[PDB]
């Protein structure tokens, strides 16, 4: 049984279901949705002193 | 006087087209 | 700089002045030094994308110390510019 | 002495609104 459920990729399948699918964190999602800007004295800063 | 003017409209058009301490002309 | 604005004293002629206005900048810069570097630290604890507005509120004193400090140094340059002025007039 | 040291301060502040070899503010 074991065998036959691995050759329907039906044990690949279940873990995506547990591991993945159900997940919050898409990470070439969560890449892809980062936006942002702003800015950082810091670097200018040591340019001061 | 009047030439003097366009000398001058002249000069400032050439600190114009881009690149002693008079306070005002300064900042 | 008290001494050297004539006097009663100094007894150093300028150079008194001249001190007393390095010394008035100095202490000017080492207040905006101080003023910044707290104020850059504070600005870069990230926490974190919704903040800032928003956040916290900083200065504050910094406000102060950021006038304070400006106040200080624009002194020491008065001190400085007065120094000069004396120089001259020895000249 | 006074005055002389506006006038130049208004000349460092030129010198400031930005653009001899006295190497001390040469630097």
């Amino acid at each position: 049984a074991v065998l036959k459920l691995s050759e329907q990729g039906l044990l690949d399948k279940l873990k995506n279901k547990w591991w993945y699918d159900k997940g919050e964190c898409g990470a070439k999602d969560s890449g892809s949705k980062e936006k942002t800007s702003a800015l950082s004295l810091s670097n200018v800063a040591g340019v001061f002193y | 006087t009047n030439e003097f003017g366009i000398f001058n409209s002249l000069w400032f058009s050439l600190g114009a087209f881009m690149q002693p301490r008079s306070l005002s002309g300064r900042i | 700089g008290l001494c050297i604005a004539a006097s009663e004293f100094y007894k150093t002629r300028h150079n008194i002045i001249l001190s007393a206005g390095i010394f008035f900048v100095s202490a000017g810069l080492s207040n905006i030094i101080g003023i910044i570097v707290y104020i850059s630290a504070n600005a870069g604890d990230p926490s974190k994308s919704d903040s800032k507005k928003n956040s916290y509120s900083y200065g504050w004193s910094f406000y102060f110390g950021a006038l304070s400090f400006i106040i200080a140094e624009m002194v020491g340059v008065l001190a400085v510019h007065m120094f000069i002025d004396r120089h001259k007039q020895l000249t």
